[PDB]
């Protein structure tokens, strides 16, 4: 912890001297004899997380279902519409298709 | 073979339908919002909770 010194308001240092340990000034007299116990805690923030992922329902919390894809034709499914890209005047989409696990992936 | 704005006006079906499927989205989400702001909401695998928010709003 940062201690400054009455008279000239340096900062403080630690050091021993021939009786206790001295908080003293570099630019000045005033030293101050550690007579007993001081501390100082810092409390750094411990790592809790544990975080398991990629769960089933985490997968499918988009939008649709019982929609078609043109290769398996499967209910359960994960879509997604992009437009980014104003060079392609027709729309953008990408399908994903898990019923069978058949796994699909196709503009 | 032509297109006009009848082919591309919403007929009354979609337009009773949309209104009750907005509302009734509109609700869930302020609940969930709801949530986050004072409460539990329950954080998804690997997420924080505002991303979980994102997710269940998406
Ligand atoms: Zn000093
Ligand atoms: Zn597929």
């Amino acid at each position: 912890m940062l201690l400054f010194c009455p008279g000239c308001g340096n900062g403080l240092i630690v050091e021993e001297g021939q009786r206790c340990h001295r908080f003293a000034c570099n630019t000045c007299p005033y030293v101050h004899n550690i007579t007993r116990k001081v501390t100082n805690r810092k409390y750094p923030k411990l790592k809790e997380v544990d975080d398991v992922l990629g769960g089933a329902a985490a997968w499918e919390n988009v939008d649709s279902t019982a929609e078609s894809c043109p290769k398996c034709e499967h209910p359960r499914a994960y879509f997604m519409q992009l437009q980014t890209r104003s060079a392609d005047e027709p729309m953008t989409t990408f399908y994903k298709c898990c019923n069978a696990q058949c796994g699909h992936r196709w503009r | 073979f032509s297109i006009g704005i009848g082919d591309v006006t919403p007929g009354q079906g979609l337009l009773k339908a949309k209104y009750e499927l907005l509302n009734a989205g509109y609700k869930k989400c302020d609940e969930y919002i709801e949530a986050l702001n004072t409460g539990k909401l329950q954080q998804q695998p690997g997420c924080t909770a505002e991303e979980t928010l994102e997710a269940l709003i998406l």
